């Protein structure tokens, strides 16, 4: 409860359509945290869709969703997006925004859930 | 402690501000501190506290995502930024402060109040 | 003159302090916070991975050291509790990670560091086990070494272990520390020629697995007690406030772990042994009396001093962003003094060995933990927790003389 998270939009959509996502961070010292972005199936585990670097603005997608998916930040608005471009069914998810400091990324544990302290209430997103 | 506010005014929609909040220097690193807003003639509903200890934040559903609440112990003061203001922000804005406290939503759980910084947003 | 065991205990002590700086000033208090949860799971496998029978091990090895026909049955029946025990610690493990990530965390984002540890508690086991072979043989060099070594390699295994993963692979070292001592243990005890590995063969016989059964009530009835009462508190703490109000609390609790196990060194190796033996009503009482009149001073003096440097103690051992401990220090340090006070009551029901009384120890501090925090936790937050530590322990100290002077007159 130092860096709370809010996310904003999804829901419905067709395949092959877009959607846009968006996270709010109340917390200070927005621009030293790791930004990511975490979707999870009905019964399955939080996995890895994107996440931003602290830095020069450094992006990481998954092999889902790379080239479809496009994260984003904004410094000045404690907000960070992510643009969903070409949508199959098996998109479908609840998607959270998640915040942490690049040394609990490590090198290469940079998409595990487990290394975000700070997580969002998560939208439901739901491809036709 | 003593508590007197500062950086209120004239603001447009979806700008941003930031709210300035002065203690007096004495253990003021033990008290626990909260932003309130007050309509004309209605009650002061909750805005945004930080735990005595600065670990825990609690912000209200109008709050969240838009307003950080954050806390300067060298200088003695509280900070709201604001970066998303709607009309429905418009009110006057007090900093009230608890000894080991800062985690209620009620006013009546805050010993010490400001004299608050009215702030206005227009379009 | 034990300096074997002295000087692994300050070689262990000096990594923990280590690993534990490097814990927290890599990920603040929220990560101090939320690895506090999984810290107290690998302190029960280290009591319970190898069913909890290496004090059972060690006792009736010196009994029968000298009897090789005995001393092969009761070697081969602790290997086999441990490989059974570790088994079954491992299918658990795999086919519960979520669930156990759920109540160690809140969330099951760490289902692959709870299956991962299935292969790790297999060598806290392993390990156990060959350490406390080495304890019944007197050989507390190769003791002290093994632990030496495993404590080095283990800082070792924490630093890449993070630098690589994280924060989870700071879990995952965390867990490697106690794990990672199979290998030293296993070369000093094979090489040393300290016993054959033929002894070491599973085998089964029904009276002396019966007796180390009751040494795995005893560390079962342990681990279901206190360990998951600072679960819950600390699960309900983090629910109210942060995770990062659950570091500021977890790190008094870390510093004041520092001076208290070179204090406990004092119980185990001299203490326990003695009432054990000596059996008269008026031999005993003299026992208790001298033990309190040593260690509550010795924590005493120990805990003030700490509680006059808490700004240097937290800059120390831990980071300048756990400033916010200093309040707590006063509450956590009056606590430690009377857990330590009742240390020397439940060592005399330890060597009295009645789970009866063991049971109602366990069961009264939980029971005490948990009313106290719902009372205290809600309202004060990690404030509240040491308040709660201290005023359970204000009545268990309190209750455990009472009971002791009933006791004393034949209740």
């Amino acid at each position: 409860a130092q860096v709370q998270l809010v996310e904003s939009g999804g829901g419905l959509v067709q395949a092959g359509g877009s959607l846009g996502l968006s996270c709010a961070a109340s917390g200070r010292t927005f621009s030293n945290y790791v930004m990511a972005w975490f979707r999870q199936a009905p019964g399955k585990e939080r996995e890895f869709v994107a996440r931003i670097s602290e830095s020069r603005g450094t992006t990481d997608y998954a092999d889902s969703v790379k080239g479809r998916f496009t994260i984003s930040r904004d410094n000045a608005k404690n907000t960070i997006y992510l643009q969903m471009n070409s949508l199959n069914p098996g998109d479908t998810a609840v998607y959270s925004c998640a915040a942490t400091l690049p040394a609990w990324t490590g090198i290469i544990g940079g998409r595990r859930p487990g290394n975000y302290p700070y997580w969002g209430q998560g939208t439901q997103v739901t491809v036709s | 402690v003593q508590l007197v506010e500062s950086g209120g005014g004239l603001v447009q929609a979806g700008d941003s501000l930031t709210l300035s909040c002065a203690a007096s220097g004495r253990t003021a690193y033990r008290y626990g501190m909260g932003w309130f807003r007050q309509h004309p003639g209605k009650e002061r509903e909750f805005v945004a506290s930080i735990w005595w200890t600065g670990t825990t934040t609690y912000y209200a559903d109008s709050v969240k995502g838009r307003f950080t609440i954050s806390r300067d112990d060298v200088k003695n003061m509280v900070y709201l930024q604001m970066n998303s203001l709607k009309p429905e922000d418009t009110a006057v804005y007090y900093c009230a402060a608890k000894f080991y406290g800062g985690n209620s939503k009620r006013p009546g759980d805050y010993a010490y109040w400001g004299q608050g910084t009215q702030v206005t947003v227009s379009s | 003159a034990s300096l074997w065991t002295a000087a692994s205990t300050l070689v262990k002590i000096g990594a923990g302090l280590l690993v534990g700086k490097l814990l927290a000033v890599s990920f603040g208090p929220a990560g101090l916070g939320l690895a506090a949860n999984f810290r107290q799971l690998i302190t029960v496998l280290g009591v319970l991975a190898g069913a909890g029978i290496f004090n059972g091990v060690t006792k009736y090895v010196a009994q029968y050291h000298d009897n090789p026909q005995q001393l092969r049955r009761v070697v081969g029946t602790s290997s086999a509790m441990v490989l059974g025990f570790s088994t079954l610690m491992a299918l658990v493990f795999v086919l519960a990670a979520a669930p156990i990530s759920q109540g160690l965390f809140g969330n099951t984002d760490y289902q692959g560091l709870v299956r991962l540890v299935a292969l790790v508690q297999m060598g806290i086991a392993w390990g156990n086990l060959l350490l406390a072979l080495m304890k019944g043989f007197r050989d507390a060099a190769g003791n002290a070494l093994s632990l030496i070594v495993g404590s080095l390699i283990g800082v070792l295994a924490y630093y890449v272990s993070y630098r690589l993963g994280g924060y989870e692979g700071a879990l995952l070292g965390l867990a490697l520390i106690p794990a990672l001592v199979v290998i030293p243990a296993a070369i000093m005890l094979i090489k040393r020629g300290v016993i054959p590995l033929s002894y070491l063969k599973p085998s089964w016989d029904n009276g002396l697995a019966g007796q180390l059964s009751k040494f795995t009530l005893m560390a079962l009835i342990t681990s279901v007690t206190l360990p998951v009462a600072y679960i819950m508190m600390r699960k309900l703490l983090a629910a109210q406030y942060s995770w990062d109000e659950v570091g500021i609390w977890q790190g008094v609790s870390s510093i004041s772990d520092a001076y208290l196990q070179f204090i406990t060194a004092s119980f185990s190796v001299y203490l326990l042994p003695t009432l054990s033996r000596l059996t008269e009503k008026r031999d005993i009482t003299r026992e208790v009396v001298k033990s309190l009149k040593f260690v509550l001073p010795a924590v005493a003096a120990a805990s003030f001093t700490v509680w006059l440097l808490r700004d240097f103690a937290i800059w120390l051992l831990l980071s300048n962003k756990f400033t916010a401990m200093r309040d707590l220090f006063a509450w956590q340090l009056v606590g430690d003094v009377l857990k330590v006070g009742a240390y020397v009551f439940g060592y005399l029901v330890i060597a009295k060995a009645s789970l009866r009384f063991y049971i109602l120890a366990e069961v009264s501090q939980f029971t005490l933990l948990m009313v106290f925090a719902h009372w205290l936790i809600p309202a004060h937050g990690a404030l509240g927790a040491a308040q709660a530590y201290m005023a359970t322990y204000i009545v268990y100290f309190s209750l455990c003389c009472g009971v002791f002077l009933l006791w004393r007159r034949r209740a």
